[PDB]
């Protein structure tokens, strides 16, 4: 069976730039290769076909070349509303594979999170939960390490966080951190604290709140 | 005009079984070859398989992995595609999508033929293979503070907790609201349930005038949830 | 020539007739590698290259016959391969249609002095020989052959 190596697996990549991301095939696929885009929450969109025929209503900047084994897909002039992953894929027969597939990143400047945390609802509580949630707020670079103390006592195997997909028009990011206690060890203790160093911060940035205040 | 849409997706235990369905319209569905595209949460597109039309032999072809436990079969006076899945694993979990392959004229042999690159999509289905059982969520405010307000700015936002399978949907005020609103994505926690928050930030003048509502859909459980967010003044 | 070149050769008059898909030929080459068909009879070479599964439209026979030996490997395990000098390729709807064949092809292939004349005679007479035996078996009759799907190689 036909195997397309798709590279490279990740990509970031400046606004403006040219990118390139390359298929080979473990055989001569004689041209018989389509390109797609995928945008989060989204289903694939055809861009290329035939190694190199643009699909219906697909921008001019992308083009797709090569033949035998090698090909590649170009974007020129990278916008930020390209982000999302792209694929490769042999169509002239069984198994029809798809390359594995490439993430693209959109590289920006550095912008700093916007810290903000909130104690537990009375609902929850009720139920004999407590959630505590740090919201960090339209940051680049991805990279942020975020800490969670409970009257200075670091926690451990009881934190979860999620990242939103980069936004497609300021390229930053989101980040949620949630630190899930019982009702009754979060009423033990008073102070909550999330502790956030990211590239933006020349130090490590702390947001606190004593339990009962507010 | 061409639009295909599916649906039977959702829970189902290991070694169960399950058929989804594709409702085409807005093309001659007879002459169309149709195939099934799959994707694992958080990995690539692969293929499934494809069913030739009826002049063609109406035939089917299916990947190697799921030859002998999958059938492919079409209804044309219904213009739908079927799969029909039997013996599910848990590596059989992903969002299941169908596709028409592009139409190709042979000038020698006089017939048409379909090539498998896909130019139309369905919107896609979700099967989830799990032993678990469905469990609606709890909806949470995270009600906007001083410990949420920066520059005119407050955050707030609702916390989705313990829901199974995906997916669950968020908007705020019935979708009016959708500018500096962020939906985080699904964690799935040891527990096996899903989590999620959905915030957004608003000027602060407008808390204590405007309201604010989250409203979530878990469609595999039937939840609809409205949670209004007070605000904290102090 | 190469066992892929000659399977390319063979397929090409039935991909233009319609007789099997475009791409028949990616399926007769994944087939052969996985179970293949050189046949030794009596001083002659032989294979039988044919597909399973829903790649044929219509049933079909095309015959190659090759000035020089070229190896496959054998039907039955043995080492030394077989040298072919004549090629029965068949596009066979069904399993079944398939087994008819083969029961036609042994008694063609044992008939001595059939295969030689397949050595040595024209393409045209080549086709006359064989379309004649094929309208004598009522079970086969209907497969398609035609002047178009004999060639030397």
């Amino acid at each position: 069976d036909i195997q397309m190596t798709q590279s490279p697996a990740s990509l970031s990549a400046s606004v403006g730039e040219t990118v390139t991301i390359t298929c080979r095939a473990s055989g001569n696929i004689h041209n018989y290769l389509a390109w797609y885009q995928q945008k989060q929450g989204k289903s694939p969109q055809l861009l290329v076909y035939n190694a190199k025929t643009l699909a219906d209503g697909v921008p001019s900047r992308f083009s797709g070349s090569g033949s035998g084994t090698q090909y590649s897909l170009k974007i020129n002039s990278l916008q930020p509303e390209d982000v999302g992953s792209y694929y490769c894929q042999y169509f002239w027969s069984i198994p029809y594979t798809f390359g594995g597939g490439t993430k693209l990143e959109i590289k920006r400047t550095v912008a700093a999170p916007s810290v903000f945390i909130f104690p537990p609802s009375d609902e929850q509580l009720k139920s004999g939960t407590a959630s505590v949630v740090c919201l960090l707020n339209n940051f680049y670079p991805r990279e942020a390490k975020v800490q969670w103390k409970v009257d200075n006592a670091l926690q451990s195997g009881n934190s979860q966080e999620s990242v939103t997909e980069q936004d497609s028009k300021d390229s930053t990011y989101s980040l949620s951190s949630t630190l899930t206690l019982s009702k009754a060890d979060y009423e033990k203790h008073k102070v909550y604290a999330c502790e956030v160093t990211h590239q933006g911060l020349s130090s490590p940035v702390t947001k606190s709140f004593n339990r009962g205040e507010c | 005009e061409v639009q295909l849409v599916e649906s039977g997706g959702g829970l189902v235990k290991p070694g169960g079984s399950l058929r989804l369905s594709c409702a085409a319209s807005g093309f001659t569905f007879s002459n169309a070859w149709m195939s099934w595209v799959r994707q694992a949460p958080g990995k690539g597109l692969e293929w499934v398989g494809r069913i030739k039309s009826k002049t063609d032999g109406g035939t089917t072809d299916c990947a190697a992995p799921v030859k002998g436990r999958f059938t492919i079969s079409r209804d044309d006076s219904k213009n739908t595609l079927y799969l029909q899945m039997n013996s599910l694993k848990t590596e059989d979990t992903a969002v299941y999508y169908c596709t028409r392959s592009a139409e190709f004229y042979d000038f020698w042999s006089g017939y048409y033929t379909g090539l498998e690159y896909f130019q139309h999509w369905g919107q896609g289905t979700l099967v989830t293979v799990s032993s678990a059982s469905t469990k609606g969520p709890s909806v949470f405010p995270l009600a906007p503070s001083s410990k949420s307000t920066s520059g005119g700015t407050a955050a707030l936002g609702c916390l989705v907790k313990d829901y199974f399978p995906e997916p669950v949907t968020v908007s705020w005020n019935s979708g009016a609201l959708t500018s500096g609103v962020h939906t985080f994505p699904a964690v799935l926690q040891s527990s096996g349930l899903y989590s999620l928050s959905s915030v957004v930030t608003v000027p602060s003048s407008s808390l204590g005038t405007q309201t604010y509502i989250c409203n979530v859909n878990h469609k595999p459980s039937n939840t609809k949830v409205d949670k209004r967010v007070e605000p904290k003044s102090c | 020539v190469t066992q892929e070149d000659i399977i390319r050769a063979l397929a090409s008059p039935l991909i233009k007739d319609g007789m099997v898909d475009e791409d028949f030929a990616e399926y007769v080459i994944a087939r052969e590698d996985r179970s293949p068909t050189g046949l030794q009879a009596k001083g002659v070479g032989v294979a039988i290259p044919h597909t399973l599964g829903d790649y044929v439209r219509d049933n079909a026979i095309s015959v190659g016959i090759l000035d020089k030996p070229v190896n496959f490997e054998g039907w039955y395990q043995s080492p030394d391969p077989v040298p072919v000098r004549v090629v029965f390729m068949l596009a066979g709807r069904t399993w079944d249609d398939i087994v008819i064949v083969l029961k036609w092809l042994k008694d063609v292939i044992l008939d001595e002095e059939f295969m030689k004349r397949l050595l040595t005679m024209s393409d045209e007479e080549i086709y006359r020989q064989i379309y004649t035996r094929i309208s004598k078996a009522p079970q086969l009759s209907g497969i398609n052959f035609k002047r178009e799907y004999v060639r030397h190689l």
